[PDB]
C-alpha cells in the first residue's frame, strides 16, 4: 500500500539528512537498507530516485552553496574542499542505502547512479554556481602567477581543487578542462611572452636558452605537484611555442651571441644545449640548419678562395665534432653538412 | 627477482576458516535472523568473510551506520534456512539447495546481492522447466528485481 | 537436490579481504614486529585470515594463552619486512621473494610454519645453484630444521 | 650457550606446570612457542622432549593418580572423566607450545608425538595402573548388569569412559578390548545362559523366540548409547551363541510349542518369526529344515497310506504358503520341500 511507502521514504528522508548532517552513528544500516529495498523491489524505484535528487539538491543549494559564498573573501579553498569532502562523505553511506536500486532500477532506465548524481549535483549547484566558478578560477590563477614570481604558495589546496575539477568530469576532464586549463594557459601563455620579451631584451643566446630550460622544468614541477598529470604536455607546448617556436629565427640570429658565434668560438655544448631545446618545437631544427647551412657555406667559399689543407680538415673535423658531440648525429644535420660540403668543394 | 602462486590456497585457508567457524570460535559478529512465522536465530560467523562474500554486508559492517561494532544485530529478511545455506556459501563456495526452496534461497542471494549465487540459481532452474509451472516462474523474474530471466522467458 | 560451487569464488573473496585490509579497516588483530635491528612495526590484519593463513597462528589467538583477545600483541622473529612479504601472501596466495632476502624470508615460513611457502623455497633455490655457494646452503637445511633439501644436497 | 637452554627450559617447564594447573590465562604464547622453538632449531629436541614426558608424568603420578584413587568408593566415575578432560585441556596448549618440534624432531626420531604421549602415559599411569583399572572393569560391568536387571543407570558415564578407552588405544580399540570389551562379552555370556535356562525352562518356544529378539534389541539399544559402535557385532554373536546356537534342536522340538506344533496348527507367523532368529546363526536353518524333513515325510507317507487328492494340494498348498509366507522363500527350504516330496511322492 503505497501511504506504508510514504513511510518508508518519511524514514528514508529523515535518515539522509542526518547523514547529511553527519549523524549517520545511530543510524541502523539495515533499516534503511531493507526498505529502500522493498521500495525498489515493488518497482518504486522513480519516486525513491526522485526523492534522492530532490534531497541532495535541497541540501547543497539551502546550505552547502551559502556556506562557501560566505568564505569567498575568507580562506575560499579550505571551505570549498571541506564542503567536498563532506559531500563525498556523505554520498557514499546515502549509495550503500540505495544500493539495491543502484543495480536494477538506474540499469534500466538509463540514469547516473547514486554516486555520479551527487557529483552533478555538487558540480552544477556549487562548483560551477557562478560566483563561485569565476572566484575559484581566478584563486588557483593568481596563486600559479604568484608562485611563478617567485612567492610561495599552498600547493595542496591546489591538488584537492584541481582534483575535484577531474573527478567532477565524470570519468573525464571536461569540467578541469573548462574551468581550469583552459583559462590556465591562456594566462600562461602571456606569462611566458613577457617573460621571453624580457630575456631577448637582456641575456645571451646560451642565457636565453638555459631559461627556458629552466622555465620548462619549473612548470613541469608545478605540473607534478599541483595540476593534473595530463596537463603537462599542454603546457609544455605553450612553453615551448611562446620561448622558442615564435623566436626561432630571433635566438639563432641573435649578435654576438647566436649560433653562427657559437660556431665561431667552437662553445660545443652551447650549441648542444640549442639543439635540445630546438629539437622539441617543429621547424626547429629545420631553423638551425638554415643558419648553419648559410655559415658553413659562407666559412667554405673564404676557405677554397700545406696550410689550406690542414685548414680544410680542420673545418671538416671540427663540424663533424659537432655534429657528433652536439647535433646528435641528427638524420638531418648529417644530410646538411654533407650536402653543404657537396656544394663548395665542386664549385671550382 | 622471484614471484611464486599457489592455487590450492585460497581453497585451502577458506577451508581453515570455516572450521574456525563451525567451532564458533574466533568470530567477530553475531546475527539474530528473525522473520514473521520462524523462532529467532543466532549465527556466530566472522565479519570479514560476510563483507568478502556479500556486498550488502562489505557495507553492513563498513564505515556506514550503527552496524561499527555491534558484536551483535539483527537481520530481518528470509527464513533463517536461507541465510545458513548461503553462510554456508561464504564459508565454502558451494550451497546445497532444494527443489522447494530454491525461491526462498535466491531471493535470499538477491536481497543482499550474491551476484554470483544468484546466477547459479539463473541456470539453477532452467533445468526442470514446467510449461504448467512456467508462469509463476515469470512472476518471480519480474518481480524479483532483474529481469534476467524475464527475457529468456520462453 | 542441487549443489554448486564456484572455483573463482575463493580468490575472488580473498581479494576483497585483502582490499578490506589494506584500507586497514575491519581488523582484529595488530602486530608489533620488532627485532633486534630494526625499527618497530604496526601491522593491522584479520585474526581470522592469519590463522587460515599459518597454524601457528591458529594457535596463537586460539584457545591457547594470553593471547586470546589482545588487539595488540608483540613479535619478535625476524625483521618485519619478512613478516610483510608472508601476511601479502596469507591474503594474496602470492609472495614476491629477492634473490638475497630469501634466507630470512625462507626462515620465517619455517618460524611460523607455513609449509606451502616453506617447500616454494625448497623449490626456490634449486635455480641458481652455486658450487660456490653450496656449502651455506647446506648449513641452512642441517639447521633450518627440515632435512628436506639437506639430501637434495648434491 | 648450554646455561640459556636451561633457562629455556625452567620457563618452559613452569609454564607447562601453570598450564596443568589450568592457569594459563597470564601466559604469552609467542614467548613460549618461540623458546621452544629455539630449543628444538638448535638442535636440543631431545632435551626438550625428556623433559616433557618427566613433567608430564611428574604430574599424572603425583597428583592425578592420587585423585582418582581418592575417589573409589565416592562417585568415581564423575572424578576419573573430569581428570581426562583436564589431561586433554591441558595437553592441547602444551602440544602447541612444542609445535615445533612436533614436525621436525619426532618425524626424525620415530617416537610419538606430543599428544600421543600424553595419552600413554595417562594410560600408563593412571586408567591401567592396577587398583583403578579394577575398579574401572567392575563399575562399568557392574552398571550393565543393573540395567538389564531392569535398574536405571548413567549411560553419559559409561559412554565417556568408553570413548576413552577407545582414545587411549591410539586410533586403535587395544585399550578398550582388553579392559573392557573381553570382560563385558564374558560376564555377557553368562548372564544371557542364565537367562536362556529360566526361559526354557517355563516359557512356550514362540515365547522364547520373541524374548530372544527383545534381547538382542536391548543390548543394540545399550550399545549404541553406552558402547562403542565396533562393539555392536561381538555382543550379537553372544547373544545369538547362548540363546540360539547351543539351544538349537532344543526349541525346534519343544514339547507342544515346537516347529513341528506350528506346523500343525498352521501357526504361520510364529514359524517367520522362528526363521528369522534362527537365520542369523551358523547351522540354524540346518535344524530347521531337518526338523520340518521329519514332519513334512512323517505327514507324507501317513497321507499316501476326491479327499485323498484334496487332502494332498492342501498339504502341498500348505507347505508353499509356509515357504513365501514364512521361509522368504529360501533357497534351502525350497530345496528341502521339493525334495521330501520327491521321497513320499516315489515311495509306492
Amino acid at each position: 500500500d503505497e501511504k506504508y511507502v510514504n513511510s518508508i521514504w518519511d524514514l528514508l528522508k529523515n535518515a539522509i539528512q542526518e547523514i547529511q548532517r553527519k549523524n549517520n552513528s545511530g543510524l541502523s544500516f539495515e533499516e534503511l537498507y531493507r526498505n529502500a529495498y522493498t521500495m525498489v523491489l515493488h518497482k518504486h524505484g522513480e519516486k525513491l530516485y526522485t526523492g534522492l535528487r530532490e534531497v541532495v539538491t535541497e541540501h547543497l543549494i539551502n546550505k552547502v552553496r551559502e556556506d562557501v559564498l560566505n568564505s569567498l573573501n575568507n580562506n575560499f579553498l579550505q571551505t570549498l574542499n571541506q564542503a567536498w569532502n563532506d559531500h563525498q562523505t556523505a554520498m557514499v553511506m546515502i549509495r550503500d542505502i540505495l544500493m539495491y536500486m543502484d543495480r536494477v532500477y538506474v540499469q534500466q532506465n538509463n540514469v547516473e547512479n547514486v554516486y555520479n548524481l551527487g557529483l552533478i549535483i555538487f558540480r552544477d549547484q556549487v562548483v560551477r554556481y557562478g560566483c563561485i566558478r569565476d572566484h575559484l578560477r581566478q584563486t588557483l590563477l593568481d596563486m600559479i602567477a604568484r608562485e611563478r614570481k617567485g612567492e610561495v604558495v599552498d600547493r595542496g589546496a591546489i591538488r584537492n581543487a584541481c582534483q575535484m575539477l577531474m573527478i567532477l568530469g565524470l570519468e573525464g576532464r571536461s569540467v578541469y578542462e573548462e574551468d581550469f586549463e583552459a583559462p590556465f594557459l591562456e594566462m600562461s601563455a602571456e606569462f611566458f611572452q613577457m617573460e621571453s620579451q624580457k630575456f631577448l631584451a637582456e641575456n645571451s643566446a646560451s642565457v636565453y636558452i638555459k631559461k627556458v630550460e629552466a622555465r620548462i622544468n619549473e612548470e613541469i614541477e608545478r605540473v607534478m605537484h599541483c595540476l593534473d598529470k595530463s596537463t603537462e604536455e599542454p603546457i609544455v607546448k605553450v612553453v615551448e611555442r611562446e620561448l622558442i617556436s615564435k623566436h626561432m629565427k630571433t635566438i639563432v640570429e641573435m649578435e654576438n651571441s647566436g649560433l653562427v658565434h657559437m660556431l665561431k668560438n667552437g662553445k660545443t655544448e652551447d650549441l648542444g644545449c640549442m639543439y635540445k631545446l630546438f629539437s622539441r618545437v617543429p621547424n626547429g631544427l629545420k631553423t638551425m640548419c638554415e643558419c648553419m647551412s648559410s655559415y658553413l657555406r659562407e666559412q667554405g667559399k673564404a676557405l677554397v678562395s700545406v696550410d689550406y689543407r690542414q685548414g680544410l680538415d680542420d673545418l671538416k673535423s671540427r663540424f663533424d665534432r659537432f655534429l657528433l658531440e652536439s647535433f646528435n648525429n641528427d638524420r638531418l644535420f648529417k644530410q646538411t653538412i654533407a650536402g653543404d660540403f657537396e656544394y663548395f668543394l665542386n664549385l671550382n | 627477482t622471484f614471484s611464486y602462486t599457489l592455487e590450492d590456497h585460497t581453497k585451502q585457508a577458506f577451508g581453515i576458516m570455516n572450521e574456525l567457524r563451525l567451532s564458533q570460535q574466533l568470530c567477530d559478529v553475531t546475527l539474530q535472523v528473525k522473520y514473521q512465522d520462524a523462532p529467532a536465530a543466532q549465527f556466530m560467523a566472522h565479519k570479514v568473510v560476510l563483507a568478502s562474500s556479500s556486498p550488502v554486508f562489505k557495507a553492513m559492517f563498513t564505515n556506514g551506520l550503527r552496524e561499527q561494532g555491534m558484536e551483535v544485530v539483527s537481520i530481518e529478511g528470509i527464513h533463517p534456512k536461507v541465510m545458513e545455506r548461503l553462510i554456508e556459501f561464504a564459508y565454502t563456495a558451494s550451497i546445497s539447495m532444494g527443489e522447494k526452496c530454491v525461491l526462498h534461497v535466491m531471493n535470499g542471494a538477491v536481497m543482499y546481492q550474491i551476484d554470483s549465487v544468484v546466477r547459479a540459481c539463473s541456470d539453477f532452474l532452467v533445468q526442470q522447466l514446467d510449461p504448467s509451472n512456467a508462469i509463476g516462474i515469470a512472476n518471480f523474474a519480474e518481480q524479483i528485481g532483474c529481469v534476467e530471466l524475464h527475457q529468456r522467458a520462453r
